[PDB]
DNA sequence: TTTTTAGCAGCAACA
DNA sequence: TGTTGCTGC
């Protein structure tokens, strides 16, 4: 990334007139913050440190993910930006992992400092007869499009670090320790350390004295044509066993297998794997009932995916997600809504509660109740029949204890949508096309039903 | 490429709602003596 | 001058181009185009409430606002800036301008006025 | 969502 | 003392 490293150095040299009073209203860069983004382990932090030191700045690093007290940190950042350090050298602030700050405190403080400096500069330019930012700020993220950074981006100079720099650093350490290491062995050490700089330096020191579950899932669908299938199988078995998280690996395999290319005859391969997956579910249920002796067999089920679906065609890494946690939380929320409706029926309908099972309520009663509420009353020309149906629907809303709430969360005084509480809609409406049609019809019906409920009150 | 069928249904529904309002207006107009006169054919 | 130059009735000796004066009046901010651009760049670093209702995204950037809303926010900060730097919010100026009234152009507007005047 | 224009008096605040 | 707002000409 030499071009990127020269751009960073060029941006830090634009601070030189303001900080060092050297000749290349304060001639500062238009963008006062440098924002570095890119993959982990490529040296973002190391490049920020080296270029800041090379430019004559003292480097102060803050991890933004660990500092869960922006309002307090505030004092640290204000001292580091505006107070003279005892060091002869001006401070450069390096903020690492700024995308990890779940609490916008750190970013709000930086935005407040930038806005205060813009107000102070405009007063110096236009003010007829306020702490100015005299120090550079470097911020490092993994993700540029993180919601927290949206307010900071306009003040930032954005620099992408793409995927050598570790090899150059390790060579410089070898040369300073008088170690004659062949460049091949340093590459093999980098590959062993997976780009961990700390692990690399420790392994080098030891020489001188003398698998993410996702990566395993993608490896389970890959066959190398140049290695024995048995050696690959034992290597994968050892990696699955060392990880101890066989369940997450299998859930990964389950989400990936439909998208994987596998020579297909009749999609039987999937039928054989449903029986294993069922075997895993029985084994996982038995782990809570019996002392975990059965845990040794849990590593075998992921390896059936390597045997059945492993192909040379699968060269690209498929990214994955956790639909199950979202489905479990949604199933919990829907079960809680249904449990609340069942309690409401028990309090009002003395007999209905005896005939209503949870399943019959979800599949039979609630879909019909919603179809009755969503029915187009605008097609009914007979006012008497419209009034009678509306009186029966008000009686049904009362039997199920369904409250019409005016959600006034619109915010702009136009059409506060009426919503049913509890929201039966989230339990019954499975089809996204039907959701939009039903919402438009319901809005006119619910206003008529609310007016009738108010008339009855 | 995923909504071309849901716009046609709403326009037929709106045209049917407008015809139903026009029928109610024809009923009210006739109550108030405004029967819909159609003139004789003249060639 | 363009549409008059494109017209085949535009000869040497033309009588049909009646020139008449009018007094234009601007009210403008004392602030210049560099100061306007400085206020625009300052507003691009601010965040704005979505006039959205049953909608969701509660917050917009400046460039995600409608151009009319962008100019409403610009005019607000320019009123404060102009008052702070120039001690006035507005300048007003009157400029005498000239325009060409075609006499050969299709008479439908003026015929409506003449005819309406005569019927009255 | 429908929608003529500019010039002026004068009370009251604030630049 | 002047400008600026608002209502109502
Ligand atoms: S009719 Fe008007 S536009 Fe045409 S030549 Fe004459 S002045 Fe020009």
């Amino acid at each position: 990334n030499e071009k990127t490293n020269r751009r960073m150095l060029g941006w830090l040299r634009q601070w030189t007139p303001a900080v060092f009073k050297e000749q290349l209203p304060l001639k500062r860069p238009p963008k006062k913050i440098l924002l570095l983004h890119g993959p982990p382990g490529i040296g973002k932090t190391s490049v920020a440190h080296v270029i800041a030191k090379q430019s004559g700045f003292s480097v102060s690093e803050i991890n933004a993910s660990d500092e869960r007290a922006g309002p307090m940190v505030k004092e640290k950042i204000y001292n580091l930006l505006f107070n003279h350090t005892f060091d002869t050298n001006p401070v450069c602030l390096v903020a690492d992992e700024i995308d990890g700050s779940i609490e916008s405190g750190f970013i709000r403080i930086l935005v407040d400092i930038m806005q205060s400096d813009i107000k102070a500069t405009n007063k110096l330019l236009y003010g007829q007869p306020s702490k100015l930012l005299t120090r550079p700020i470097i911020c490092i993220c993994n993700n540029l499009y993180a919601p927290s950074l949206e307010k900071l981006k306009p003040f930032c100079e954005i620099i992408a670090v793409k995927r050598t720099t570790l090899l150059e650093r390790l060579n410089l350490i070898c040369h300073k320790e008088n170690m004659n290491i062949p460049i091949k062995a340093i590459n093999d050490l980098i590959d062993l350390a997976q780009g961990d700089v700390r692990n690399c330096i420790n392994n080098l020191q030891f020489l001188a004295s003398n698998i993410s579950w996702f990566k395993i899932v993608n490896q389970l669908f890959r066959k190398d044509p140049h290695r024995d299938i048995k050696e690959q199988f034992y290597e994968l078995l050892n990696q699955v066993e060392l990880n101890g998280n066989s369940d997450r690996i299998l859930q990964g395999c389950f989400n990936i297998f439909p998208y994987v290319k596998y020579s297909d005859n009749g999609i039987r391969k999937p039928a054989n794997i449903s029986d294993w997956l069922f075997f895993h579910d029985l084994m996982y249920q038995s782990m809570y009932a019996h002392n975990g002796e059965l845990l040794r067999y849990s590593a075998l089920v992921p390896l059936v995916f390597f045997q059945t679906f492993g192909d040379i065609a699968n060269k690209d890494d498929i990214r994955m997600k956790n639909s199950e946690y979202e489905q479990r939380e949604l199933k919990r929320a829907n079960s809680d809504i249904v449990s609340l409706i069942m309690r409401h029926i028990s309090v009002q309908s003395p007999l209905m509660a005896s005939f209503t099972d949870r399943k019959s309520l979800i599949f039979e009663i609630l879909p019909y109740l919603d179809s009755m509420i969503s029915s187009d009353f605008n097609k009914i020309r007979n006012l008497k029949l419209k009034q009678a149906i509306m009186e029966e629907l008000v009686q049904l809303l009362k039997s199920f204890q369904l409250n019409l709430i005016q959600n006034r969360s619109e915010g702009f005084d136009v059409r506060g949508g009426l919503t049913i509480d509890p929201p039966i809609d989230e339990v019954v409406l499975l089809n996204p096309k039907h959701i939009n049609e039903v919402q438009h019809k319901r809005a006119n019906n619910l206003s008529s039903l609310l007016a009738k409920i108010e008339e009855n009150r | 490429a995923g909504n071309k069928y849901n716009t046609l249904s709403n326009n037929y529904a709106l045209s049917a709602q407008q015809l139903l309002n026009a029928s109610k207006i024809d009923d009210i107009d006739s109550m108030m003596g405004f029967e819909r006169y159609v003139p004789p054919q003249y060639n | 001058e363009r549409d008059c130059a494109s017209c085949d009735f535009n000869r040497p000796g033309k009588t049909c181009a009646r020139k008449l004066k009018w007094a234009w009046r601007g009210e403008f901010f004392p602030s210049k185009m560099d100061e306007y651009n400085m206020i625009k760049r300052a507003l691009q670093n601010e965040t704005f409430p979505n006039k959205n209702k049953f909608s969701k995204k509660k917050v917009l950037t400046f460039d995600e606002l409608s151009y009319a809303d962008q100019v409403i926010h610009i005019k607000k900060r320019l009123t404060e800036y102009s008052r702070k730097v120039y001690h006035r919010v507005k300048v007003s100026e009157i400029v005498e301008r000239e325009a060409i009234v075609c006499q050969r152009e299709n008479p439908f507007y003026v015929d409506t006025v003449k005819s309406f005047r005569d019927r009255r």
